[PDB]
């Protein structure tokens, strides 16, 4: 539409909300793969936060260009290896999302916030396979990824 | 109906196109040894498996019916690679049909040779038969599209006539 | 002109299996190798921002490529390899990277020069 | 798209030039499949001129549906008949492509202008099976079928 889209050259940081990601119950319901920053740059973040964030994306650009496919032809008809990007895409596309103190009328859960050493540290040990154990859901609409961890067990019993 | 949701139906069925004629290929290949491979274990014989997408073949046992195969279990690793001697079932009639102590292993391997015969040429026509599917709802898609986008932009143009006009 | 001839084909060639890669597992060494092939020269067009390569150092890392010497190595570590082994050709062989200007493509000697550096590199890399 | 529709009431015939036919080495790079003539009709262009085409067309058609077949089951496990279509229509494609005159300066290769007779009589002694003993790459860069058997004879 040309009022958002003439709007796009004056920003510096676009986050993009999304009513297909929010109707997934992810909020905020950013689209991690159309939201950009000027200052996501190595020289500026450091290689660390900059890797971290590049690789968040690519699983969630793989699994999304497998999506539409298995959907259709079979979760079993997989490498073991896309399987395993499937189900580290589906708990960071979890792990993006976040309880706000504003929200809480609206999620019933208390608002987190996430400092951002502990946001890299998370997705880091997600994407090296450090949590391929813990189910989906335990990455939902939570802050840091210990609660993750918390979560996990309190789902268990 | 919109233009963005028929890229998006269109972007799919492309790619499962794509995808189930290369499965066509992959069970080409693995039918056409199973056949020749059969003709040898057949006059020996007087004396399903994990993998799905293949017609009737696993349904049609289950419904006639310890087994062997994944299928049967849920309604191992046998399917995968051809059955030899060292590991109800369906008789391969053609590509297109099918029917469903040493003297016991005699049967086991009968069976299994007969197996994956039929399966390779169900997945085979069933994966042919798919990316047929497939290509014709691409045509039907893009024609849908491209009645769209004439739509889109003639509307577009007499909103913005109409508009000069009444000035 | 020479090196990228071959790119552009194995690349189409590549365009036309790329969809057999995900959903293949039981596939002929023919399509197999293609693939690898394809997946590897994908890698070598990565390129950072606000670093142009001068023409020479281009045809050096598309020579890896296309010659078939990153075909084992891990679709993850050609870019790393790339960085090095450019880092290495720009440090001690600018003579050989003065010579392809020079001669304007890739002599028998040039050629020989590369095969040698390019192996005992890779032989370092994956030590 | 009105522009296209509008001009295609107008057209009485369409060369289709492909970028996949110049890469299997064939000029002129016309799709034998793709163009087509609102001509092609016995009642125009006579029942020989049409019937070898269909042919033409046919084999061409056929050729290609055995395609999948080669990739699978190997060139040696077809039939005597499918063997030799496979043959004939490999011939055929080869023998559509031709030197242009004004390519002479690019290739040194002399250009050819067939004749509708020499063109015809061709193309309908390939379908015959009058040179099926005939090597495949003997049809190729030739002008008439003539050209096609001096062009064999020369080859060791």
């Amino acid at each position: 539409d040309p009022a958002p889209a003439t709007t796009f050259a004056h920003l510096d940081a676009t986050t993009v909300l999304s009513r297909a990601i929010a109707e997934l119950g992810i909020y905020p319901a950013v689209d991690p793969l159309d939201s950009t920053s000027r200052i996501m740059d190595p020289n500026i973040v450091g290689s660390e936060h900059y890797d971290v964030a590049r690789g968040v994306q690519k699983i969630l650009q793989d699994y999304k260009s497998l999506q539409d496919i298995i959907a259709i032809l079979g979760m079993d008809e997989l490498s073991e290896e896309d399987k395993l990007t499937v189900s580290r895409a589906r708990k960071i596309q979890r792990f993006l999302s976040q309880p706000f103190q504003v929200a809480e009328v609206f999620t019933g859960h208390l608002g987190k916030l996430v400092p951002l050493k502990e946001t890299i540290k998370g997705f880091q040990q997600i994407l090296a396979g450090e949590y391929d154990h813990l189910p989906e859901q335990a990455f939902y609409m939570v802050g840091p990824i210990e609660e993750a961890v918390a979560k996990a067990d309190k789902l268990a019993e | 109906a919109t233009l963005k949701d028929i890229t998006r139906r269109l972007k799919s069925i492309k790619n499962i196109q794509k995808i189930t004629k290369s499965m066509k290929m992959v069970a080409a290949a693995k039918y056409a040894r199973a056949e020749r491979e059969l003709k040898p274990a057949r006059v020996y014989g007087v004396g399903s498996s994990d993998r799905g997408l293949c017609g009737a073949i696993h349904s049609s046992v289950a419904k006639q019916m310890i087994g062997v195969g994944d299928k049967i279990r849920s309604i191992k690793e046998v399917g995968r690679r051809p059955p030899t001697f060292g590991d109800i079932f369906n008789r391969f009639r053609s590509v297109i049909s099918y029917k469903t102590e040493y003297s016991l292993a005699n049967i086991i391997y009968y069976s299994l040779k007969e197996s994956t015969t039929s399966e390779q040429s169900a997945r085979m026509t069933a994966m042919d038969n798919a990316s047929k599917n497939a290509s014709e709802m691409i045509d039907k898609l893009t024609l849908t599209f491209n009645r769209t986008r004439q739509a889109v932009i003639t509307k577009e143009l007499i909103e913005i006539i109409s508009g000069a006009a009444a000035l | 002109k020479q090196v990228a001839g071959t790119m552009k084909l194995e690349l189409a060639q590549y365009r036309e299996v790329a969809a057999f890669a995900q959903f293949g597992s039981d596939l002929d060494a023919a399509t197999q190798q293609l693939l690898s092939r394809g997946v590897r020269l994908t890698e070598l067009l990565k390129q950072g921002q606000y670093s142009p390569m001068a023409i020479e150092e281009q045809v050096a890392v598309i020579y890896a490529g296309v010659r078939g010497y990153l075909d084992k190595l891990e679709p993850s570590k050609i870019t790393k390899f790339e960085n090095a082994f450019l880092s290495h050709v720009i440090s001690q062989h600018q003579a050989l990277l003065s010579k392809i200007r020079t001669d304007g493509k890739i002599s028998e000697e040039s050629d020989a020069k590369l095969k040698e550096i390019v192996t005992n590199f890779l032989a370092g890399f994956e030590a």
